[PDB]
Order: structure tokens, then sequence, then C-alpha cells
């Protein structure tokens, strides 16, 4: 019953808009403090905007003069909108209700926002061939350059789970996102057993199948 | 503007434990304070307003303290379900640094050393121009890991990312990959090519190498 | 007949802003110049008159409104603010013609532990008129369900005390606040200069 439900969330380029929606149920958005809360990827949180109940707005100065924040008393929806849209602002953005002294205690689950000038690209896959010298060797392979996430990895089509790790991507200075997967198996395998590598990139219907081989 | 520092960043502890993480504001605000617990892909959570209040349906094994600039939220016996990332929250005040850089609850457990690989850049990468040097380590307890590239015994900066892997859900171990990139102009133009990985598991540093140009 | 500025000046205890004290100023002569000249104030802002001047003018009466809010929030209590003070407990209309005068009051109005006697107003549905002094206590609704008197979910006590402790940082420590209103009127003078 109470809850706060957003929306809006996408990809954009720099310099561009998007407005996000935060339906309430509940509570009364009109009688309530409300504020925007982002969190860049794999960062803190950051207070964004504020709106009273008597409609004072309040903006961290990192969105000043950018983002406007505002409301539909019929629809009992909170809104912000956001111009000016720079590659700093890509968040998950979350809209709260704020009880001031007692806190924030309604949360919406988020909506994702990505702000780059990178073009939708799949990835180069590349193989971490396993070395020539406990019989457990370490293969895998490198999915490099692509936009935007996600890209999805698997090993001989899910029949091989054991000992995965698939790391989390890294954005790279190119704007362009890059990540490795990797495993261990048994050195004695290597001569007989095939490992290949299902990198997945769905933006781009991008179905990639590598082949990792000791190398000569 | 009135900060917020919360220490530690990371901390470990096991089920049961009595754990206890402190936030720090750079002036005196009263019990201003709330805290909030967050898990990954999750919102935020509420736990404590008012600095001591406990929110309507919280377990009472969290509680808050502290008046003025030492806050502490104490966990009285930690359940499994407490592994999260919980911040600190000052009120009635929207400065910059609202909230604090949060502290990540984690699940203890024995020492494990990392196993290093390196990778050289496959021969299709250079082709395209670039070379993208691979340094892993593997299934590592704690997350304390400090990787260093050497070119030509030259210890390099600035070129290499990281990323972590999310606890592991049986061993609770972690694992580490290092990702050197060159031009292939520049790649071509060195022979050695290291990784020295430093770890509490380790009773000295452990480097593994590749000469260019040799299998 | 000196005008009774010592009385509110220093008035021993201050009202909370959320019911904010006003005393009309009348029939007297006002030396201005004795706040003005002052050290004693961390802020003298004045509104349509200059300070310099102020021992030359006649008014028709002048009020001074008092009250105690945080360092950060006497920003608020000038013309065009906005704010939880001037949104929900004192508000300057923007032809404000007057002066705003603040003093730090930490040694007096706070106490170890806390000081909880001053309040504001946390929870308002709507902005005040400029002036209005809203001293109601009723549970403010937050949401659908009527509160009918009884704290709970989206059911608050509108007033909130400033908890005032000596270890707090300069923005949340209390300061005592005098508002001099002037008006000019088509009627008899009562408070001018000497
Ligand atoms: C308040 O008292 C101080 C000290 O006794 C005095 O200097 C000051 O003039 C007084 N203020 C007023 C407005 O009378």
């Amino acid at each position: 019953e109470v809850q706060l439900v957003e929306s809006g969330g996408g990809l954009v380029q720099p310099g561009g808009s998007l407005r996000l929606s935060c339906a309430a149920s509940g509570f009364t958005v009109r009688s309530n403090y409300m504020s925007w809360v982002r969190q860049a990827p794999g960062k803190g949180l950051e207070w964004v905007s504020l709106i009273y109940s008597g409609g004072s707005t309040y903006y961290a100065d990192s969105v000043k003069g950018r983002f406007i924040i505002s409301r539909d008393n019929s629809k009992n929806t909170l809104y912000l909108q956001m111009n000016s849209l720079r590659a700093e602002d890509t968040a998950v953005y979350y809209c709260a209700r704020d009880l001031a002294v007692y806190g924030m205690d309604v949360w919406g689950q988020g909506t994702t926002v990505t702000v780059s000038s990178a073009s939708t690209k799949g990835p180069s896959v590349f193989p971490l061939a396993p070395s020539s010298k406990g019989g457990t060797a370490a293969l895998g392979c490198l999915v490099k350059d692509y936009f935007p996430e996600p890209v999805t990895v698997s090993w001989n089509s899910g029949a091989l789970t054991s000992g995965v790790h698939t790391f989390p991507a890294v954005l790279q200075s190119s704007g362009l996102y890059s990540l490795s997967s990797v495993v261990t198996v048994p050195s004695s395998s290597l001569g007989t057993q095939t490992y290949i590598c299902n990198v997945n990139h769905k933006p781009s219907n991008t179905k990639v199948d590598k082949r990792v081989e000791p190398k000569s | 503007d009135i900060q917020l520092t919360q220490s530690p960043s990371f901390l470990s502890a096991s089920v049961g434990d009595r754990v206890t993480i402190t936030c720090r504001a750079s002036q005196g605000i009263s019990s201003y304070l709330a805290w909030y617990q967050q898990k990954p892909g999750k919102a935020p959570k509420l736990l404590i307003y008012g600095a001591s209040t406990l929110q309507s349906g919280v377990p009472s094994r969290f509680s808050g303290s502290g008046s003025g600039t030492e806050f502490k939220l104490t966990i009285s016996s930690l359940q499994p379900e407490d592994f999260a990332t919980y911040y600190c929250q000052q009120l009635n005040n929207y400065p910059p640094v609202t909230f604090g850089q949060g502290t990540r609850l984690e699940i203890k457990r024995t020492v494990a050393a990392p196993s290093v690989f390196i990778f050289p850049p496959s021969d299709e990468q250079l082709k395209s121009g670039t070379a993208s040097v691979v340094c892993l380590l593997n299934n590592f307890y704690p997350r304390e890991a400090k990787v260093q590239w050497k070119v030509d015994n030259a210890l390099q900066s600035g070129n290499s990312q990281e990323s972590v892997t999310e606890q592991d859900s049986k061993d609770s171990t972690y694992s580490l990959s290092s990702t050197l990139t060159l031009s292939k102009a520049d790649y071509e133009k060195h022979k050695v090519y290291a990784c020295e990985v430093t770890h509490q598991g380790l009773s000295s540093p452990v480097t593994k190498s590749f000469n260019r140009g040799e299998c | 007949n000196l005008c009774p500025f010592g009385e509110v000046f220093n008035a021993t205890r201050f009202a909370s802003v959320y019911a904010w004290n006003r005393k009309r100023i009348s029939n007297c002569v006002a030396d201005y110049s004795v706040l003005y000249n002052s050290a004693s104030f961390s802020t003298f802002k004045c509104y349509g008159v200059s300070p310099t001047k102020l021992n030359d003018l006649c008014f028709t009466n002048v009020y001074a409104d008092s009250f105690v809010i945080r360092g950060d929030e006497v920003r608020q209590i000038a013309p065009g603010q906005t704010g939880k003070i001037a949104d929900y407990n004192y508000k300057l209309p923007d032809d404000f013609t007057g002066c705003v005068i603040a003093w730090n009051s930490n040694n007096l109005d706070s106490k170890v532990g806390g000081n909880y006697n001053y309040l504001y107003r946390l929870f308002r549905k709507s902005n005040l008129k400029p002036f209005e002094r809203d001293i109601s206590t009723e549970i403010y609704q937050a949401g659908s369900t009527p509160c009918n008197g009884v704290e709970g979910f989206n059911c608050y006590f509108p007033l909130q005390s400033y908890g005032f402790q000596p270890t707090n940082g300069v923005g949340y420590q209390p300061y005592r606040v005098v508002v001099l209103s002037f008006e000019l009127l088509h009627a008899p003078a009562t408070v001018c200069g000497p």
C-alpha cells in the first residue's frame, strides 16, 4: 500500500533531457517533503533535490539550474526534469518521502539514467589463453569495447559453471565498457576439453562464441 | 559545510558478532542523524532517526547512539541478512555530503592467499593495434590487495584498471582482475611484463611475468 | 520618554519562532544609533531605510518582533526568502521596511544534553502570509487517513524542538533575532528620533 514507483530512466546523450516520474501511494505528495537521491555506479548516496508542501524547492549545487523538481497533486506523482545532462549525472535515481528529523522512510526501487556520447557497439572477444606452465589452470575471455551495459557471459553453453568469475565491467576513458570472465580448470583437461565462452550483447544483437585454446 | 565521514569503509564480521560502525560530523549536529541499510541493487532502508530512535519495523538488535560529532550504529548479534552497506545521514541540513560514504559489512573467514595468473595480449588483439595485459588474483581473502604492474622493471602507474567480484556465496573469497592497456607500438618497446601482488596471505610479494615474443 | 528597546534586546527569555513575540513601540523617542554603532550583532540588515539616518526619521508605529532560530536560518529572516522558518514560522513581506538584528546566543540558549524549550514548526500544508503567526498544535495529516489527534504513521506533531547543545556547529547554534518594522501612514507619528 505504501510504496514509491519510479520510471523514465534511460540512455541519453550529453546535453539531452529526461523526465523522471515517481508515483506514490499510501501518502499524499502535496502534504510531504519529497527529495530525490541518486547513486552513481559503485559510489554512495548523493542528495539531489527537495520540494516542500508549501512549494519551496531546493537543489544540490551539482545540479543547480539544470534540474527541476515538481509534482502533480491529482496524480499523486513526483517529477524530476533533468536538463543539460552530463556524463557525471549517470546514476540510479531514487525518490523518497522526506520526514526531516524522522529521516527518509519511503524509497522507490530506483530508475537508471545513463548519459554518454558513446555509440552502441558490440564487444570484441579475445582469449585469455591458459599458461604453458595443484594441476589447476586458469583461462578466460576478454570482452572489450562494448556499449552500453550489459553483457552476459557463459561457458560451454552453461555446462561449465564451477569456478567461473565474471568480473564487473569497467568504464574505459574512451567511454566503452570492458570486462573479463575467467575460469579455473584441471590442467589435465587442456588437451582434451573444449572451452568456449559465450558472450551475449543484446543492445547490438551480438552473440559471440570464442574458443580458448593453449597457445603454440 | 558540515561533512560526514564513515569509518571503516569495509568491515568483516561473522554471524552472532556484536558490530559497531562509526560516523563523524565535522561539526556538532546534536542528534540530527539517521542510519540506512542498503543491499546490492536495492533501495536504502531507514533504520534509525534522531541518532537513537529505532524506525518502526526494524529489529531491536539495531541501536544507535551518540550526540554531537561521533555517532555509532550497533548490531547486538549479527544475522545473515545483516551483511550490507550502511549509510550515515545528517538531518535538517542538505550540504554536499548529506550522506556519509558508507560502510560495507562483509563475511569474515580465514585468510587465503591469491592464486596469481598473468595473460599476455592475444595475437588477434594486437592486429587491431592495442594490447591489453591481464593479471588475475583468484579466491583470496581479505579484500585488501595491491597489484603493481612492472614493465622492464619500471613501475607502471596511470594505465591500469581493476575490478573485484562480490564475495563468493560458498567460500566467501574475492577475485580481482587488473588490466594494463598499451598501444601496439608501446607494447613492442619492452620485453618483461610483470604483475607483483602483495596480500596478507603471502609472506612476500608474488610476481608473475612473461617475456614478450616467447611462449 | 525613551523607547523600551532595552526590554526587547536584553529580554531575559526569548520566544519560540513559531509563537514569535511582538511589542508595539509607540509614543517614545528612539535612539537607534546605540544599536547600530554596537559591535554586539552579527546581523544588522535594513530594508527600505538607511540604517545611518534612523535617528532622523519619524514613524506611525514600530513593531519589534523577537524569537530564536538556528544560525544558518537567520538568512531566511529577509524579504523573498524560503525555508522552514520563512515558509512555516516567520515570513517577511517583499515590501519590507525595517531592520533585522541578530546575535549568537549559544552561551544563553544551549544546555548540556540539549535545551528543548525552543520550538519551530516543521510540518505545514501551505506557506505563511507575511507577519502571520500560527500557534496551532493539530496533528499534521501527511496522508489520506485522518489523524483524530493521535500521533502515528502519516500523523505527526507539527512542532519540533531545536535541542540546542553547546557543542553544536555555528549553523546549528541558537541566535536571537529582533525585527524592527517601520510603518508610515496617514496618521500622527508616535515614534521619532532624538
Ligand atoms: C543591553 O545591555 C548591555 C549591557 O548591560 C548594554 O550595553 C546595552 O546598551 C543594552 N541594550 C539596550 C538595547 O538597552
